[PDB]
């Protein structure tokens, strides 16, 4: 939806572990929470390795 | 044209939305948009989301 949730006919909003840190990544400590899919942009990134 | 020139009259716009189940059918093949489809979106053909 616009809200870039994941929702069933009624509405309601699909959950699961949210992802944190760069790279992101998913948790074992995590409370579900509503699935975003955001559609923002990335940021540019600076080489650090190679 | 007859002088072996050529004129840009225009580009074609294309339209996307985040629901388009929502979209309010008005017969034929043609539609409106809705507070459930969300706003149109805009592009061109060969570019970003088209």
């Amino acid at each position: 939806d616009e809200n870039r949730n994941l929702v069933n006919m009624q509405g309601m909003q699909l959950t699961g572990y949210p992802a944190t840190g760069t790279p992101p990544t998913i948790q074992q400590g995590a409370n579900p929470a509503p699935i975003t899919i955001p559609n923002t942009l990335m940021a540019a990134k600076s080489t650090t390795t190679a | 044209y007859s002088n072996e020139q050529e004129q840009v009259l225009g580009q074609i716009v294309l339209a996307n939305f985040a629901n388009n189940e929502g979209l309010a059918s008005q017969g034929d093949n043609v539609w409106a948009a809705t507070q459930a489809s969300g706003v149109a979106l805009l592009g061109t053909a060969g570019s970003g989301n088209f």
